[PDB]
């Protein structure tokens, strides 16, 4: 997920499950192969001392300026209409600039996102509908125009983009502590046998 | 739900689609200017027509949102840009004929030339030939031929073309709810729907008029000094009390006295500031000049440039096979991609020109976060005025001595200050009434106060009264002098120069106060003053989302143009001009002409 060949769109964000293994969270922190890394509630170096019931990784690509919307208690086009996180989010977020990988001459039109929606999304909700955003009383009849708008639009990921517009391969690592037992606990230290 | 969501969603759709389309045209222009080729010039035009076609089709839904019951300034300013039809109001016959008039006027102006009456085989073109005759050559006979024949060859032919230009343009402006195309140019500073900050179109006519009378005490003293000095070079044609001939001003259009500095040297024995040689000894280059220039922008407290800024910028002409446009031009390629085109040499002329173009970037980079329709300047004055204040402060020897170009042992006194200070007034003070003259004449022609047959007559009368200039040979009604100007023939507004010049000193005095500088403004230097850059960036970031009058009230202390900071810049110059005018007459006398008998 940190080095995937292809990422799903933001409004069509994918999710991968992580369980039944040993998870080394210190490799990413010390790999220095990212642009931004922040954990909420827990330090990145201490996650190896903590196992959880379930761990999910929501993968997608967003612009540099849109990275601020991905955090608990934020709002915006990406936070409300594409991918929302709860106020009590205690996971981690990793971001890596992919301008040398995902940028295309004329923009990478495969990565798209929603700009408007009839209602705000819930935490960890997805919506890939193509409904026309209706504002007025008249019906849109499957075409945008006066008081009607096609909500999805493509990204302008060109090689000439700036820091605020370049593509960034972002992954949101969420943790879950349920009544069910643990499934993935970090690597434990070892020493010689005296 | 409400109607407001239509404009908010409509502009968001346009702001997303117009953004990448505009950058494709902006990027294609960069490619052409960096490599003049038949392929790049075509893609430049193709990208331009594509984006312009998108602006036209988007105007349909833009007009479906009346702004009478709307109080949102953001919604009003953005939709008004598209709701205006402009040239689309007339048929294809009139719009195409207007383009036929403009392209024909530009070709006649560009291909203009004057041949020697004593050597018909030797003929000089507009650039660099005739420009050097009025700028460099001091011969009375050569300057008269270049001036007079230019009006007969180029001025006369542009007269019937300028007629259809004014007539066709007035129909376009009048259809767009204007009084004329002169008022259409005045609509740039239009403000409505903001309490305490409204501004009508006609108020520009009174502001340039009021400020002109406040410039007369300063301009009349300089005109006598310039007339007195030119009288010594041409005593058989210039009187000490009369007017100055038009062909001795320094250019082919009578706008600047900058070329007359060699004839109006205050003190020829004293030195001046010039770090051209200093940069050569220190092993400087185009990159170091740009790099050290950025250190000024960082020290004053403005944002720094990006890594791709210097890497992707152009510093010299890459060979003749891929010859680029060496003109200094700041470019907004988009998506945070900013660059500059310039063929920089090791000289003080390029040292300040580098700061001038970097100031243009700081203007655009400030409001880069605004919406696309609002990602532009509030007016033409704000765009170009900010560029000069950064170069003028850098031209101060205080900054040059700090960086280490000008030696600390360089002696400064009131004597050398007048050499520098008076040189600027030939450019500023010797041009400010000329712009007010030309635009006042054009504004009267658009309204129709001056008939077509009275262009040269009223133009000659206005030259004697406003500026105190007289032609070298009398022109009948068949002539049209101002039509031979680059801005007039290519459909540009020259009033921006007058507003830019006064706004330059207004912003200068505001930052000189922020920099805690005392005395006249010509000794001002904002270097190493973090408060200087901080106060400016708060105004640059506004863009065109707020009234331009508001930006002046909280920075320079006014809402319209003003001459107050001008005399503070030329404070000791007024004293120096007074002593020199002891043996002359302040002002001018309209009864004298060089062809008098």
């Amino acid at each position: 997920v940190f080095n995937a060949t292809r990422f799903a769109s933001v409004y069509a964000w994918n999710r991968k499950r992580i369980s039944n293994c040993v998870a080394d969270y210190s490799v990413l922190y010390n790999s220095a192969s990212f642009s931004t890394f922040k954990c909420y509630g827990v330090s990145p170096t201490k996650l190896n001392d903590l196992c959880f019931t379930n761990v999910y990784a929501d993968s997608f690509v967003i612009r540099g300026d849109e990275v601020r919307q991905i955090a608990p208690g934020q709002t915006g086009k990406i936070a409300d209409y594409n991918y929302k996180l709860p106020d009590d989010f205690t996971g981690c977020v990793i971001a890596w600039n992919s301008n040398n990988l995902d940028s295309k001459v004329g923009g990478n039109y495969n990565y798209r996102y929603r700009l408007f929606r009839k209602s705000n999304l819930k935490p960890f909700e997805r919506d890939i509908s193509t409904e026309i955003y209706q504002a007025g009383s008249k019906p849109c009849n499957g075409v945008e125009g006066f008081n009607c708008y096609f909500p999805l639009q493509s990204y302008g990921f060109q090689p000439t983009n700036g820091v605020g517009y370049q593509p960034y391969r972002v992954v949101v690592l969420s943790f879950e502590l349920l009544h069910a037992p643990a499934t993935v606990c970090g690597p434990k230290k070892s020493t010689n046998l005296v | 739900s409400t109607i407001e969501e239509q404009a908010k969603t409509f502009l968001d759709k346009f702001n997303h689609e117009a953004e990448d389309l505009f950058y494709q045209s902006s990027l294609a222009s960069w490619n052409y200017n960096t490599n003049i080729t038949e392929e790049n010039v075509q893609n430049m035009n193709n990208a331009g027509d594509k984006w312009s076609a998108f602006l036209k089709e988007q105007s349909t839904l833009a007009q479906m949102y009346p702004l009478q019951e709307i109080q949102n300034l953001t919604v009003k300013l953005q939709l008004q840009a598209l709701q205006q039809n402009g040239s689309s109001v007339l048929s294809e016959d009139k719009s195409k004929r207007l383009n036929t008039i403009l392209n024909t006027m530009s070709t006649i102006y560009s291909t203009g030339k004057v041949c020697n009456p004593d050597n018909p085989q030797e003929c000089l073109l507009l650039e660099p030939g005739l420009n050097e005759i009025m700028a460099n050559s001091l011969d009375y006979n050569e300057r008269l031929w270049a001036w007079e024949s230019w009006r007969s060859e180029v001025g006369k032919q542009l007269r019937p073309l300028y007629e259809e230009y004014v007539v066709l343009k007035n129909e376009m402006a009048r259809a767009n709810h204007y009084e004329d195309y002169g008022d259409y140019w005045r609509g740039d500073y239009e403000v409505n729907g903001v309490d305490g900050y409204d501004y009508s179109r006609g108020q520009l006519i009174e502001d340039v008029e009021h400020t002109f009378e406040e410039i007369k005490p300063l301009y009349e003293h300089l005109h006598a000094y310039v007339r007195a000095k030119l009288m010594n070079a041409y005593p058989s044609y210039i009187s000490p009390i009369g007017c100055l001939p038009a062909h001795l001003l320094g250019d082919m259009w009578g706008r600047f006295w900058t070329n007359l500095y060699s004839l109006t040297v205050p003190f020829g024995q004293k030195p001046n500031i010039d770090v051209t040689d200093a940069m050569v000894d220190q092993a400087w280059d185009a990159q170091r000049i740009f790099k050290e220039a950025e250190k000024f922008f960082v020290s004053v407290g403005l944002p720094n440039m990006t890594q791709g800024f210097w890497e992707n910028s152009m510093l010299t002409d890459p060979g003749n096979v891929q010859k680029a446009v060496c003109h200094p031009t700041a470019w907004d390629l988009g998506k945070g991609d900013f660059r500059i085109l310039m063929c920089t040499k090791v000289t003080m002329d390029d040292f300040l020109t580098a700061h001038h173009e970097m100031g243009h970037i700081q203007y655009d980079m400030a409001y880069a976060a605004q919406p696309f329709l609002l990602r532009n300047g509030a007016n033409e004055g704000f765009h170009e005025a900010v560029g000069e204040i950064m170069s003028l402060s850098a031209a101060t020897p205080k900054h040059l001595k700090s960086i280490g170009l000008l030696s600390p042992d360089f002696q400064e006194d009131n004597e050398t200050e007048i050499n520098f200070l008076l040189k600027q007034a030939l450019t500023i003070v010797g041009t400010l009434p000329f712009t007010y003259m030309l635009e006042k004449w054009r504004w009267m022609v658009f309204k129709g106060e001056i008939p077509k047959d009275q262009w040269m007559k009223k133009w000659w009368e206005m030259k004697r009264e406003i500026v105190g200039v007289v032609e070298p040979v009398p022109h009948d009604e068949t002539y049209c002098d101002p039509a031979s100007l680059f801005h007039v023939s290519n459909d540009y507004s020259f009033i921006r120069y007058y507003t830019r010049t006064l706004y330059q000193f207004q912003f200068q005095e505001a930052l000189c106060q922020a920099a805690k500088h005392e005395g006249p403004l010509h000794k001002c230097d904002i270097s190493n003053s973090t408060e200087a850059g901080q106060k400016l960036f708060n105004m640059l970031r506004l863009g065109k989302s707020e009234p331009w009058t508001l930006a002046l009230e909280n920075v320079v202390g006014a809402k319209n143009m003003n001459v107050r900071p001008l005399l503070n810049y030329f404070e000791p110059l007024f004293t120096w001009l007074k002593d020199q005018n002891k043996n002359s007459f302040v002002g001018w006398s309209t009864d004298w002409s060089p062809y008098a008998d």
